[PDB]
């Protein structure tokens, strides 16, 4: 499902270790306008190709930090996908294809608390009990 | 005599500062102005990260660790 | 006192110190005025004056005199100091005054410091010393 | 309280906690936090304004 | 394009209103303080430039002025030293009698006490021994009275107030544009031809004219009264053809390639006047001579305004292989883009320079009455090793802020500098296992020798009596030094240095310089120096090949050069930027410099220093201990800090008591440093927070509130006193140690 | 993984999403700030612990906070 | 003699530190504010500031003199 | 005003501080320098 052509000077030490055979991959695809230079999550000078560029990473963090490079290149159609050893690519960001800091319509609140940070339990109150005092 | 007098100061300075040392730890282990709500994250923790100026050996634990030192130069 | 406490004058130790005493100054007798004025203090064994600061008049000298003193410009600078950020802060750019002296505010304060004990009095005396513990900053208990 | 309104923080977890601040506005709607509170002392984090509720204030002035 | 001088014209008006600003210069700070973190921010933000404006051409006026700044107080101080030498020293003393009187130029007022310290120096005068090594450098010079000194003191105030006054016209009044300074092939011409060229030339002149006939004579034994001034040597030629017959010969012999005919006043002797045991003048004039025809020729490298000459741009490019891709492509643009490129550049080799000259100045002692001056030698030595190593973790620093701020990828794309970014994690790992490697098979052994020592193994430790370590390579290259004059050097008489081999040459009493015999002891010291430089090599390249990025933090360029972590996430991200790496780098730089000054003074007290039978048997300092106590660390403890302290810890009622009291106070600085190191802010800011409540009880609560210092600051704080009070402590050691023996 | 509670003194600013470097948190629509919009954790499995998001968040004290839980490949931020 | 007066004075120091380790981890985890409303560790907790600034005092003027009279006399 | 510009630098609180700091060195090793070795007042 991932088109794409590998970034020219793609290559360094600082690339894929044992865990994106074993355990789990991420890649990174965005359309450029113009072949252009731009710095790899992990040191290296690439080259971008004119249209569809595919970049697997080790970890996520790798995705978002080129994102917010290609966003400085005026490029935001950039999607990361994990991607598991079994090939099982999963699209995770944009993960509704909005962008998390603008908002979307049918986005539920997750892990909210309706209190001030304060107004939080005691640690002596939530003793030998399950809950944490946070929830 | 005098060598006694300068050395029992030393000493009593060794004591107030040691106790200094784990009564601020004691008392500022629920929190302070920098970390309020310090009791929500226990006893031994890093740090609150490097926000807020800067959060390094701010937990109750991080005093017992301070004070270890001034109880051994005690 | 005790623990082998002499006069000095009578300690034969600090008779041979004072015969080999070392000039503090350029004045050559500056060795010999030291021990000329040391010799009234009391003397361990090795010939030392050891000041006795339990408050006994006859050695007030010693710790007593100096103490008075020392509280005396101790307490003017500390006056001094909060009368100027006092004075500040009824300003606007008092954050600006503290890194940049307003030396038409702090050399009058400076001068009127002398009157620091009768200032410090009158102003524990009238609450407006110190702040209510309700209005200062604290943390969460 | 209202703009202008010199005011007492009451909240215990706020770095102004009894400390006074000036009311910059007061949002006139159903939100938790209406009034937002200017101070002349920046907390840790550098700022020097932060939303109260109106129950977390005493108007001092 | 053609090099030529254009300025801009009154640029920046001079008035003291900014004076008057704190923190004028950074955006930030111009607002003002509100917390005591700001006057930090003013002193830590004040130089660096790069932050006040975007601008390269303002940064580059700032770098220039600012320059004329540094020159102007350096000189200064070279002034101040000389003038200290005509009014407050016994030079004049010393001259007539260097063996017995000891250079002094520090005199004490007597306030407190404290003129103990003005102890009997020779030459009926009292004052702190000064070990700066002065007063064998105006000997050199061919100075011979204060007057001299005076004169030069006053030039030097007059050449201060020049580069004051440059300074302020090159910023306020006429102001190179950016053109002007990125004339970097103009700049090496001029500097490699009139700086080190004519200045080398110059000073040849002075030597052959004024230095060889002085010296001389003062070493035929005339009376410094009766030395003719040093301009008679021209105005009567006489005088100068009875020292040197060659000058009768006149200029003609230089024109018609008679060079031969000036061979009694520019030789080729090698080794040391046997009279001072420093360098022949006559050598030292030819090596001048010989140095400023090289660098004027060299200096004409570059192409200027008239075609002949190489562009550096074309030279690098050129230079490419089949393992390094474009090879030097780009770099052309790195050096004459980025400041901090060409700072990280000349730090990293004037920092390996100035400890090059450390070991060259103490084998081939070039000043008269240096080589047996054992304090002026140990402490200069010491004071340059340093030095040296100070400016290599400066070059460091500098490469890794060029990394972070000034690096272009688009410049840099498939270059020696983008090729090594790409094979970092096979750089470092390389390089962190032959640390390990190094430090187990050089420091362990040591270990092992403590441990075999300890269980009465003596037969079983590594040493010259048991499991030798023969450093057979550098045996095998003194031999080769040693056998060179007649030899593969034919026109040498003696050796470079004695330390190669050849005898004990001795002035006075004493020995000036002898062959340094290397065995075991200085086979584990040398793999000692490699181990501790390789670590220090490890933290500083890893600073600055992971300045940009890791596999931990992906976007650390953003975070910048200086910031203290990215938080406890990741396990826990302290001192992952560049600064970080810099700071740690500083502690092995000094852990490193302390065993090179150690090894130093351990090694030439026992094993070359000291005094000699009319028999010509050597009684060395230490007694040659080191051969059998520098193997352990016990002998290390003992033999050397324990031994060689008794004279620092003795000193108190003395005219060493200073050093003493330097001593204690150095061992106090870094024991405090203990504090800031080991600590953290947030205990700092939560104990502040209850001494603020204290001030807000009683209404002294300042408007500027109180702020621990920042995590990078404590660590700078750290790391400034732990050096402080390291490197104090050994300099008072030394110095009291030195002043004693030696 | 890490624990990222968000609580009701949020202004909707959006700094801690813009600031967090593995899309943990995102913006949702909300009634209780003027912004009308809360910040959310809805991906704290991918949460590394940074506490950029702290830093980031204006409010006096914060709005989001982030409690160090069970440590994961993804938590411990390993690439191996 | 001498072995015996370190190794228990060294102890000694331990569980002292430790007291107070234990004490600040009491106030973190156990310490429940509603079950001592009034009583004396409320009370301790309350003026927790006057406290630590006046041990910093002593901790300042014991080591300011002390180590001042040792340097003088140096 | 140039003057008040060069008033303001010195009341700059280094420049006070050393000023000041200097006076109160200078008051302290001149009243040694006349009077030397007080370890007390004498009575
Ligand atoms: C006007 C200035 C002033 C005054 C009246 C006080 C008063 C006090 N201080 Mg504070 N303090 C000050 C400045 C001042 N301080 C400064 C500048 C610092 C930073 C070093 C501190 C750091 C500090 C600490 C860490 C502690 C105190 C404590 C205290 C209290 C106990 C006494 C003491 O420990 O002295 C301590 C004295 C010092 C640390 C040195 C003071 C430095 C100079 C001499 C003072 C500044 C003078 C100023 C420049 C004058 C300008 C005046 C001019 C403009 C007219 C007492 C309320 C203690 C406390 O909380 O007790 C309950 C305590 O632990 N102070
Ligand atoms: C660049 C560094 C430098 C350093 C570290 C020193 C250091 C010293 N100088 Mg020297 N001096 C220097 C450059 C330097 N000088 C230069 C360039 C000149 C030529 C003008 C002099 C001319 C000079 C004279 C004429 C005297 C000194 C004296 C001194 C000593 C006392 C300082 C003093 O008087 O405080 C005084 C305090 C203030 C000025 C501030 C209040 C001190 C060791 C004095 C000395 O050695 O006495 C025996 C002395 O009489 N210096
Ligand atoms: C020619 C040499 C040279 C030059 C021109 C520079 C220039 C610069 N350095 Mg570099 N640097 C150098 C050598 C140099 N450095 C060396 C040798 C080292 C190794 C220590 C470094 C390590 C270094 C670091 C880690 C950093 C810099 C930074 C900078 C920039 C800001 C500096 C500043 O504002 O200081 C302001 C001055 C101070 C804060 C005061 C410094 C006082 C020191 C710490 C102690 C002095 C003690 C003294 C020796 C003994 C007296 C003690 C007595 C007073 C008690 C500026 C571009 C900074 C930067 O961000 O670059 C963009 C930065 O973070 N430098
Ligand atoms: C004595 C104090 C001390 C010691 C022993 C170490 C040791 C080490 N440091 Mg550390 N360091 C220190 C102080 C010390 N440091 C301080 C104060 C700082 C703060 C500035 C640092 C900051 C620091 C940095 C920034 C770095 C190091 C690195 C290293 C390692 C270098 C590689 C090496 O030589 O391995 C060989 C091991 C040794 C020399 C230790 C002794 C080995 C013994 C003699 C042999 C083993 C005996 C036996 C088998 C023991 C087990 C048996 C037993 C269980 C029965 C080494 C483990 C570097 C590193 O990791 O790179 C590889 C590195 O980059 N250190
Ligand atoms: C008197 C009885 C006593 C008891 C019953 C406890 C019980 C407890 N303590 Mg407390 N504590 C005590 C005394 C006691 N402590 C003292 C005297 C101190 C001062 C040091 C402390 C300081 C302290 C701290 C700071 C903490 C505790 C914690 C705890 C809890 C967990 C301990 C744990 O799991 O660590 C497991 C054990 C270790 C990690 C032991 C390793 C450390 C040893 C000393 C290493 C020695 C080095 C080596 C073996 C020597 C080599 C020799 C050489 C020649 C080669 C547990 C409830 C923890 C807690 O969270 O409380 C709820 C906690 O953070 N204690
Ligand atoms: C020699 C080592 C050393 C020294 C001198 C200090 C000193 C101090 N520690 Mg620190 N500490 C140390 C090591 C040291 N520590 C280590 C290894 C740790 C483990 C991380 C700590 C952890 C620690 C904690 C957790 C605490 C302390 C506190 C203190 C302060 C206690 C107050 C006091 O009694 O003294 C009075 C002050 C001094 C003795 C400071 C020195 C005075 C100087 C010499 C005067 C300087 C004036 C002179 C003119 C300036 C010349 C410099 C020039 C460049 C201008 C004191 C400042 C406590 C504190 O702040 O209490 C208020 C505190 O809570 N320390
Ligand atoms: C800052 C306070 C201070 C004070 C109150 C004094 C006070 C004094 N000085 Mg001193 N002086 C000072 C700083 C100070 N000095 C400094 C910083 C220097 C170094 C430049 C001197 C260098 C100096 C000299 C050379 C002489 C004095 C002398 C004197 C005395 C006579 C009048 C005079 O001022 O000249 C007087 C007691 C004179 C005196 O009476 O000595 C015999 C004198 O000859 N002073
Ligand atoms: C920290 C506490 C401390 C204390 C209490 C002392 C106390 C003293 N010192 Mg010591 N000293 C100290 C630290 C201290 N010092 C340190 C850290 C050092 C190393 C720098 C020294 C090094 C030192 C030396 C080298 C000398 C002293 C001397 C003195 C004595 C007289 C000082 C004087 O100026 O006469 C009294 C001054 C006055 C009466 C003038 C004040 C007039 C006021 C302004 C009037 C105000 C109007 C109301 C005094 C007993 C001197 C002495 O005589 O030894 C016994 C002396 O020569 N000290
Ligand atoms: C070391 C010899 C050396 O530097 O070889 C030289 C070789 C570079 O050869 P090149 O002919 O490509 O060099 C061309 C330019 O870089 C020089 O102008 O270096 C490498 O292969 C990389 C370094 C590996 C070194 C491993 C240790
Ligand atoms: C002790 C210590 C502190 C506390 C030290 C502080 C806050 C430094 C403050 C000392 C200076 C000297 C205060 C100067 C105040 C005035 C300018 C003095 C005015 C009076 C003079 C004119 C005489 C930290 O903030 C810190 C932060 C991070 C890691 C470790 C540590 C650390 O170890
Ligand atoms: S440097 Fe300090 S604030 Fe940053 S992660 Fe480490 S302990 Fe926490
Ligand atoms: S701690 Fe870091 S990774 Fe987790 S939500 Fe906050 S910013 Fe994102
Ligand atoms: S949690 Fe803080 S930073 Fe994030 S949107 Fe809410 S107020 Fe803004």
């Amino acid at each position: 499902t991932l088109s794409g052509k590998t970034p020219l000077f793609a290559g360094s030490t600082g690339g894929l270790l044992t865990k994106a055979v074993e355990e789990e991959k991420y890649a990174i695809t965005w359309t450029s306008p113009k072949a252009q230079v731009f710095e790899l999550p992990t040191g290296g000078a690439a080259t971008m190709h004119e249209g569809e560029n595919l970049l697997y990473i080790a970890r996520k963090e790798y995705g978002i930090a080129l994102g917010g490079q290609l966003r400085k290149f005026k490029i935001t159609n950039y999607k990361i996908y994990r991607i598991l050893p079994s090939g099982e690519t999963t699209f995770i960001h944009p993960a509704d294809g909005v962008f998390p800091e603008k908002v979307n319509a049918g986005r539920e609140k997750v892990r909210f608390n309706a209190r001030s940070i304060g107004e939080n339990p005691n640690p002596s109150q939530v003793k030998f009990s399950g809950k944490a005092t946070y929830d | 005599g005098p060598g006694d007098f300068l050395v029992h100061h030393a000493i009593a300075l060794g004591l107030h500062t040691t106790t200094l040392i784990l009564v601020k730890g004691a008392l500022d282990a629920r929190g302070s102005k920098l970390m309020p709500d310090k009791k929500d994250f226990g006893y031994a923790f890093p740090c609150d990260g490097p926000g807020r100026g800067g959060t390094c050996d701010i937990s109750a634990w991080d005093s017992f660790y301070l004070s270890l030192f001034w109880a051994l130069n005690t | 006192l005790g623990a082998d406490l002499t006069p000095c004058a009578e300690n034969p130790a600090f008779q041979a110190l004072a015969k080999n005493a070392r000039n503090t100054t350029a004045d050559p007798q500056s060795g010999q005025k030291r021990f000329e004025r040391y010799s009234q203090a009391l003397c361990g064994p090795e010939g030392y004056p050891h000041l006795i600061v339990d408050g006994r008049l006859d050695r007030a000298g010693d710790f007593l005199i100096p103490s008075i003193l020392f509280l005396y410009i101790a307490g003017w600078i500390g006056w001094v100091g909060r009368a100027y950020l006092q004075a500040i802060k009824k300003d606007s750019d008092t954050e600006q005054k503290e890194i940049q002296l307003d030396l038409g505010i702090a050399l009058p304060i400076i001068a009127t410091g002398f009157a620091w004990p009768a200032a410090a009095v009158k102003e524990l005396l009238s609450g407006e010393l110190t702040a209510k513990d309700s209005e200062i900053t604290v943390s969460p208990r | 309280v209202q703009r202008g309104s010199k005011v007492r923080i009451l909240r215990p977890e706020s770095y102004w906690f009894q400390d006074v601040g000036t009311v910059a506005s007061v949002d006139q709607s159903g939100i938790k936090y209406p009034v937002i509170v200017r101070f002349d002392k920046v907390n840790y984090a550098g700022i020097n304004t932060n939303n109260f509720a109106v129950d977390e204030l005493i108007e001092v002035e | 394009k053609k090099a030529r001088v254009i300025v801009d014209k009154d640029p920046v008006p001079t008035s003291f209103e900014k004076w008057a600003q704190p923190g004028h210069f950074d955006r930030t700070l111009a607002r003002g303080p509100k917390t005591t973190t700001w006057i930090w921010n003013l002193h830590a933000l004040a130089h660096d430039f790069d932050t006040h404006t975007s601008d390269l051409e303002d940064i580059s006026r700032k770098i220039f002025a600012a320059h004329f700044g540094h020159l102007a107080v350096v000189t200064i101080w070279l002034s101040g030293m000389i003038f200290h030498g005509a009014k407050f020293s016994n030079y004049e003393a010393w001259l007539s009698d260097p063996l017995n009187v000891r250079p002094s130029a520090q005199v004490v007022w007597p306030i407190v006490g404290q003129d103990i310290l003005n102890g009997d120096v020779g030459g009926g005068f009292h004052g702190i021994q000064i070990t700066s090594g002065l007063f064998q450098v105006w000997r050199g010079w061919g100075i011979t009275n204060s007057f001299q000194l005076y004169c030069t003191a006053i030039g030097g105030l007059v050449l201060a107030g020049l580069f004051l006054f440059a300074g302020w016209f090159h910023y306020h009044k006429r102001a190179p544009k950016l053109e002007w300074f990125q004339n970097v092939e103009s700049m090496l011409n001029h500097h490699l031809q009139v700086l080190l060229g004519c200045g080398s030339l110059g000073w040849a002149g002075h030597l052959i004219h004024v230095s060889a006939p002085i010296n001389k004579l003062m070493d035929a034994g005339v009376a410094v009264k009766d030395i003719p001034l040093p301009h008679e040597f021209i105005l009567n030629k006489s005088l100068l053809i009875d020292l040197f017959p060659g000058f009768a010969a006149g200029l003609t012999p230089f024109f018609t390639l008679n060079w031969g005919q000036y061979a009694d006043f520019l030789t080729f002797k090698g080794g040391l006047n046997p009279v001072t045991g420093g360098l022949w003048m006559t050598d030292i004039a030819h090596h001048h001579l010989a140095i400023a025809v090289v660098f004027i020729i060299a200096g004409h490298q570059y192409r200027t305004n008239w075609g002949i000459g190489h562009s550096i741009k074309e030279i690098l490019e050129n230079h490419k292989g089949p393992f390094t891709g474009e090879g030097h492509k780009g770099l052309y643009e790195n050096l004459t883009t980025s400041w901090h490129a060409q700072l990280a550049t000349n730090l990293a080799f004037l920092g390996s320079l100035t400890i090059i000259i450390a070991h060259h100045m103490y084998a081939m002692p070039p000043y008269p009455y240096l080589a047996t001056d054992y304090a002026t030698q140990l402490c200069i030595f010491t004071h340059h090793i340093w030095i040296g190593g100070f400016l290599i973790v400066g070059g460091a620093a500098h490469a890794a802020i060029f990394m972070v701020r000034d690096y272009d990828p688009v410049v840099n794309q498939n270059n020696v500098l983008d090729r090594v970014i790409r094979h970092r994690d096979a750089i470092i790992s390389h390089l962190n296992w032959v640390c390990i490697f190094l430090g187990f098979h050089s420091f362990g052994l040591y270990i092992h020798n403590d441990t075999m020592r300890a269980l009465g193994r003596p037969q079983d430790m590594f040493s010259d009596t048991a499991i030798q370590l023969q450093p057979v390579f550098a045996q095998w290259v003194q031999n080769l030094h040693t056998l060179a004059p007649g030899g593969t050097a034919p026109n040498a008489l003696e050796p470079v240095s004695y330390a190669f081999g050849g005898g004990v040459l001795a002035v006075g009493g004493k020995v000036a310089m002898m062959p340094i015999a290397l065995g075991t002891a200085d086979f584990l010291i040398h793999h000692i120096h490699a181990f501790t430089i390789h670590v220090t090599v490890l933290i500083l390249l890893k600073g600055v090949l992971f300045a940009r990025s890791s596999r931990l933090i992906p976007d650390k360029a953003n975070l910048g050069f200086r910031f203290p972590c990215d938080g406890p996430g990741r396990g826990g991200t302290c001192q992952v930027s560049g600064w970080d790496h810099v700071f740690l780098g500083l502690f092995w730089m000094y852990n490193s410099l302390s065993i090179v000054i150690f090894h130093f003074s351990w090694k030439m007290q026992s094993d070359v220093w000291g005094t000699v039978d009319a028999a010509g048997n050597v009684s060395h300092i230490t007694g040659g201990n080191f051969a059998q106590s520098a193997i352990t660390i016990n002998g290390w403890l003992r033999d050397f800090l324990w031994a060689q302290a008794s004279q620092v810890i003795n000193s108190y009622g003395s005219a060493l008591s200073a050093y003493g009291l330097m001593f204690l106070g150095a061992h106090f600085v870094w024991a405090f440093s203990l504090m800031f190191l080991f600590s953290g802010r947030g205990y700092w800011q939560e104990l502040i927070e209850s001494i603020v409540w204290a001030h807000n009880k009683l209404k002294v609560a300042p408007a500027i509130q109180p702020r621990a210092l920042s995590i990078t600051q404590g660590r700078a704080v750290g790391v400034a006193h732990y050096l402080l009070g390291g490197i104090a402590t050994t300099w008072a050691f030394f110095h009291a140690h030195i002043l004693s023996v030696g | 993984s890490h624990t990222v509670k968000i609580y009701d003194t949020c202004i909707g600013c959006t700094q801690c999403v813009r600031a967090c470097p593995t899309d943990v948190l995102e913006m949702v629509p909300w009634d209780g700030c003027k912004a009308a919009q809360v910040a959310s954790s809805p991906r704290t499995e991918d949460c590394v612990g940074c506490k950029r998001c702290e830093t980031a968040c204006p409010t006096d004290f914060l709005s989001i906070r982030v409690y160090l839980g069970a440590e994961t490949t993804r938590s411990m931020g390993l690439a191996y | 003699q001498a072995a015996l007066y370190t190794h228990h004075q060294y102890i000694a120091i331990f569980l002292m530190v430790g007291a107070f380790a234990h004490g600040a981890i009491f106030l973190v985890r156990d310490y429940d504010p509603e079950q001592n409303k009034g009583n004396v560790l409320e009370r301790v907790l309350q003026h927790k500031e006057a406290i630590i600034s006046h041990l910093s005092w002593v901790s300042l003027f014991l080591g300011f003199h002390t180590l001042g009279l040792y340097v003088h006399n140096d | 005003d140039q003057s008040s510009y060069l008033i303001k630098f010195i009341s700059t609180a280094p420049v006070a501080a050393t000023i000041w700091l200097t006076i109160t060195a200078g008051i302290l090793i001149e009243f040694n320098r006349f009077f030397p070795d007080l370890l007390f007042h004498p009575l």
